[PDB]
């Protein structure tokens, strides 16, 4: 939410993209169309683990400890042996609940700071060959066959082939 | 039509998960995983560590050798189980400073005992009781030595034992507390008793105490458990005017990642590293809500009983 | 004029806080707030909670019913507080491990008293004493029996209770010891007192010392107070060659949420969930600077006096 | 962490009232102030809600260890008192820890809603305008106060004055 | 998290010891290379206090528990060791995370420092100049070392150059 | 011609340090420091704190008066040393609750001690052994008198000293163990002796138990060694039948910053604000994993050996 990608100029979510975690979609004279982007799911998912490993990684190993329950009052060590334990559990579960919303809080700004770079990446590839509409779409204002799209999403797209055709239709 | 159009985006799902941030309490993301176990099997694995399980015998009652409870002996374990059923079945006792003594020998994780010979010279040995049974005869704790007088005099005990190893021996022994004086004469001809447990660095002396008590297996005395370690290169001395409850021998006591655990949890054929009272758990999580005992590579101990973690991203289907 | 301009821009205040952020430490918010307690009202609220005030009496006084401590019998609280200017007036005495009679008495919440018909045959009973007045004689704690010889001779005391109550007794008795032998011959006959108090799980035996010790309220002898637990189904058993302060009965003792403390704050009208000998304080706050010592929902002790969270944006002016 | 308040945004309005952003236009008809009310509310929301997950009320204890002594004692009293000494330093921690890190995210969110209500109208005015260097706008059609009014609401049309912007702008 | 370290800047100069952040301007005069001051000093400024945040002097203690025994006890040596080793583990944890989440931190303020850099120069230079996709600027004019000088300065006039430029953009 | 290239980058150097985040384990940045510190100087700096070191002594030795130990008598410390070569060369002797006096007496900070003027009536004073050698003679424990019988007879003692200072006394005293009745005989007529100690809110009791004991330096009996402290205002009563190892004064027991440390490192001239056994440490970074026993201004004890804390961004190459 701090990119404003997700929930923001993006508007809505594509359920229905079983192929990866984030992709094109594109109009044609062919037809419309559907692709998935490895770079920037494979780049998600490699942080999203990781950070599960740190949390998971077992870090605990104890044989022998105090007594922490009793079946006769006793007085002065029963009271600080409950006190011990008492602090050392509150302790562990505050650091389990910030650690946890510290946790979610940056993964939901890591999607969309992937989102936000992938649709940045894409406009300077298109670099005056096609402007931005305010939801997260943009309008190529050349010819662009399935090939050239697939040129799109390869990164191999060459802007000087299309250059006057999309000024001219940009500008009178 | 002259231009096109190219759209980028993100995947939803039709079911989603809630989970917590810092400035949300409820966003729903496209997946989550749980972060606290909070089941138990119930059935208490075998594996990889040695459970013993005693059935109906406390720690200290196998130690001290209570008749029921001698298939005990000279056993070995990672983890003593301590059934809620168990209970004693000889002369009625009290340790002072129970809890440490079975700290200590729970940490020990053996009980294995080695007899010395002791010269108790002028007295009678091997008493037993009606309250201890052992088969149709009467009996006692074994590695415990009852001494009283022989004939009609009992005389001073003076007895050394030296540490000639190179590791520490753990003694066991007792004081017994008669309950009317003409019972502490008869057992014992000196009118008040004395037992001097002492080494080279510590001194031990107990008064026996006389009174009648409640009625425990038929007998209104009681015995005292105490325990002495003896260094290597020490030695030990006893100095008794009666009332005194000998050791057979040592106990040898070692360092380990034994201990003892409270339970009512079955015993099955499986592998789990942890162990909880409420029985075996896995451990691939870093948090558990089970019990706050635990026993093992555990995760530990919080008071939640779920904590999702996100894993994808904010889910936005419309 | 075929033109125009539009600027976006943020709120300013004309007076900002400060705040510690993680990349600097004196940075400026248009709001923020406090998250450290740092002063107390000083009048512990007498509400939700039932607080008792112990004036001139300590706990272990009022429990064991010293005469001027006689206004706390049977009482209940769910806070117990001992005042500085407490002190004792009965007979003078000493409690093995007082600490942990003090702190089971607190936390059971109760003076619940229920009187048994013990029957101690061949010794003379209610003893008092000119070191604990009632009135204008001598008298002594409640709760208690100061057992003398009956003419010339103190038998042997041999009695039992049985506890069949479903609920655990608590039974309060002691042993005097004499500061001369002549004393001690005065009083129980024998020259050699021993008091045994025992059930089928526990055994307490003491054997009085002699000697002189220092003159408290007239006396140079001292007493020595014990206490035993028995469980249902269970039994005491009390065997006493002399020097004997038998117990009245038991202690009805429960399991709850109350404790004592230590505090010279006057109590008022008003309502807190939240008492620290300071007094009481708001749980508005996570944090609090006033006293590691706190009774109810509290906020947590810290030793800085003052957090600030921002509650706006930085404040450019 | 994004420009904007002490950035690229130069200074803070002292005077805006109505809310924490807006947008302050000069125009052929004079020049005015208003507020955005989603950006504000937006932030209320997520100071809030932190704060309620700071301030939502825990510790409840009843009965404890003592933590003053009037007679040393020895080997006890030292394990009460290190009981109670390091229980007060780690909560210290945890408190001075968590002052930070949220102060820290609160500057860092507030600069994204700045960033992301400059964006959305940039986004919305595609070619009838370009981005001078301190957070304004040069609209190079007359844009009167009902065109500002439909810049703010989000309801601008760029193609009704596409040509003229352009003719204006090359 | 933003983009530029890692990203649309692809290397790093390992030659620049002048500052943290500088210009690279290829021309008709010569190649030639400064540094930023301004951003490096705002970085610098930044991982110092959060330097001096974590290493500043906390903790005096004097009188403590005992933490070693020679003999073997039970009840009070346990609690004492069990004490202990909570507090280590407890402050193990808080020494880890804190340090991850600093150095998560530090990454992301110095890729914000740069790209708050490059976006600067994409406002200042208006239409006289355009994007690549490297990180570098095709400039639409002719620009001498004066003409760098007084961008990296922050004195650049667009409307010098504006008529230049945008006939060499456009028709 | 008629362009221009203008770019923008960052710096980078031909060599980084791997640090961890949160995201990732294995990263590199340009530079970065160590939190962790994992060594120790091995000589214990001597300033700022007063250290002191007992060569062949520990502090319970040195407070009791063995002759080897003479040279401590009214010494001061902020930390004492014990080594691990330390021994005892005097009578055989036991403390019941050992660690609590040597607590109270190393966070006392101070060995001060004042000799009060004791009358023991009846009784023969000054007694010693060969076990404690002072020189070619027999001695015993200074600050500890030993009473034995005078002619054939062994009186009843009942002294007092009452506590007319502003400050808290420290009395130091023992009862003596013999290893067989006839011995017990010899030194005090009375076949059983009896020590009683005691102020106006406190009382100790000892009944010394006859039996042999091993062997150490010459001596088969044992002597046990108790405290007892006086607040002001208040008074101390000794009453004892035989057996008693009377005191001859007083400990000044004080409130500070002081305490005890085991170590076998050696001291130098050095400044260090932070001491372990290993010696002392730097105090230049927030944590260390040098040992957990630490005393002063000290960086707290981790497990982990290395925390890179990053001071640059990514290194690219
Ligand atoms: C109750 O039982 C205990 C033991 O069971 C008896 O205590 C023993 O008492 C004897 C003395 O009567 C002790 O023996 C003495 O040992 C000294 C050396 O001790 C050891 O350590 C050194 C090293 O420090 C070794 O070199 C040495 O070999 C020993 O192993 C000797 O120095 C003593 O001197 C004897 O010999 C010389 C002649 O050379 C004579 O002049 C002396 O008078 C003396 O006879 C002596 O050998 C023995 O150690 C004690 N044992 C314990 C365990 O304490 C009690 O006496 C007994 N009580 C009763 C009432 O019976
Ligand atoms: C002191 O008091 C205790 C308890 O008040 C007495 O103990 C009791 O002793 C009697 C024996 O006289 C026990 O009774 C026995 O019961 C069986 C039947 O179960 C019977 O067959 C025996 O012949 C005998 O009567 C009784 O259980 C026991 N109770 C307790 C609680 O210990 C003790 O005898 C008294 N001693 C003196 C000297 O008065
Ligand atoms: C053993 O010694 C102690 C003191 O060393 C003796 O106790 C003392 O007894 C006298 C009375 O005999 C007490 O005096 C009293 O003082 C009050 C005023 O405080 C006065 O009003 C009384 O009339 C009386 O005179 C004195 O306080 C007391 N001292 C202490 C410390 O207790 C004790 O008598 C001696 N015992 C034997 C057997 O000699
Ligand atoms: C609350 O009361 C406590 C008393 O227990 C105060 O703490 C004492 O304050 C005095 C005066 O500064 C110091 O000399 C003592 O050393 C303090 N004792 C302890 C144990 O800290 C405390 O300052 C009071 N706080 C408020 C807000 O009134
Ligand atoms: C990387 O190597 C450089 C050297 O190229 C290190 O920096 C300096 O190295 C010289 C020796 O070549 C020393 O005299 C300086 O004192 C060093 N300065 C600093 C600040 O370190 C640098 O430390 C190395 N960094 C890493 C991560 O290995
Ligand atoms: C690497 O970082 C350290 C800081 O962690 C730099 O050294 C610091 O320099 C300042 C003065 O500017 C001192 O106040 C600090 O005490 C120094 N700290 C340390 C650990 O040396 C160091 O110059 C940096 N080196 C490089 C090559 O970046
Ligand atoms: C979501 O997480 C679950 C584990 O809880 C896993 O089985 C599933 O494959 C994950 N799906 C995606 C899309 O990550
Ligand atoms: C585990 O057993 C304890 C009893 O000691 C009980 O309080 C707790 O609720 C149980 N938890 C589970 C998950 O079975
Ligand atoms: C600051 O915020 C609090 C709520 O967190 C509010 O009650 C208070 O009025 C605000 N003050 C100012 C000056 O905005
Ligand atoms: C410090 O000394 C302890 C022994 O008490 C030893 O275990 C540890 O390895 C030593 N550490 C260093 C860094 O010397």
């Amino acid at each position: 939410g701090l990119f404003g990608a997700i929930a923001g100029f993006i508007e809505n979510g594509w359920e229905g993209m079983i192929d990866g975690w984030y992709g094109f979609r594109h109009q044609n004279s062919e037809g419309t169309g559907q692709a998935a982007d490895l770079k920037s799911t494979q780049a998600a998912i490699d942080q999203i683990n990781g950070k599960l490993n740190r949390v998971i990684e077992k870090t605990n190993e104890k044989f022998h400890q105090i007594e922490k329950e009793f079946s006769e009052v006793e007085g002065r060590i029963q009271d600080l042996e409950k006190y011990v334990e008492d602090t050392k559990v509150d302790l562990w579960s505050y650091n389990a609940e910030l650690l946890v919303a510290l946790e979610n809080q940056h993964t939901i700004d890591l999607t969309d700071s992937e989102m936000n770079k992938l649709f940045e990446k894409t406009r300077r590839q298109l670099r005056e060959n096609a402007e931005d509409m305010g939801n997260g779409c943009f309008k190529i204002y050349h010819k662009c066959d399935n090939a050239c799209i697939e040129s799109i999403r390869n990164g191999t797209y060459d802007h000087d082939i299309y250059r006057d055709e999309a000024l001219n239709n940009r500008f009178q | 039509s002259s231009t096109a159009t190219l759209c980028l985006g993100h995947h939803s799902v039709p079911n989603g998960t809630i989970v917590k941030t810092i400035t949300d309490d409820q966003i729903e993301v496209t997946n989550a995983t749980e972060l606290v176990q909070n089941s138990s099997t119930g059935k208490i694995c075998n594996n990889p560590h040695k459970v013993l399980d005693g059935r109906d015998c406390t720690l200290i009652d196998a130690m001290l050798g209570d008749p029921h409870c001698d298939v005990f002996q000279d056993e070995k374990w990672d983890l003593f189980v301590e059934r809620s059923s168990a209970f004693s079945n000889c002369y009625p006792y009290d340790v002072p400073d129970y809890a440490s003594l079975r700290s200590l020998i729970a940490s020990s994780g053996t009980l294995d005992f080695i007899t010395e010979s002791f010269t108790w010279a002028g007295v009678s040995q091997n008493g037993g009781s009606s309250a201890c049974k052992r088969g149709p005869a009467n009996g006692f704790f074994s590695r415990l030595n009852w001494l009283t007088k022989s004939g009609s005099s009992y005389p001073l005990l003076n007895v050394t034992m030296p540490n000639n190893y190179n590791f520490d021996k753990l003694y066991i022994w007792g004081v017994h507390h008669p309950s009317t004086n003409q019972e502490q004469t008869n057992l014992y001809v000196q009118a008040s008793g004395r037992v001097t447990v002492s080494t080279r660095r510590s001194q031990q002396t107990i008064v026996p105490n006389i009174g009648s008590r409640p009625w425990v297996r038929g007998q209104s005395s009681r015995i005292s458990i105490y325990w002495t370690i003896v260094k290597p290169g020490d030695v030990l001395v006893i100095n008794s005017n009666g009332n005194l409850i000998a050791p057979r021998g040592f106990f040898k006591i070692r360092t380990g990642r034994s201990s003892i655990m409270r339970s009512d949890a079955p015993i099955e054929t499986c592998i789990s590293e942890c162990i909880t009272p409420n029985g075996s758990i896995p451990n691939d999580k870093p948090f558990q809500n089970v019990n706050k005992i635990t026993y093992g590579a555990c995760p530990k101990y919080v008071k939640q009983n779920t904590l999702k973690l996100a894993t994808g991203m904010r889910n936005v289907p419309e």
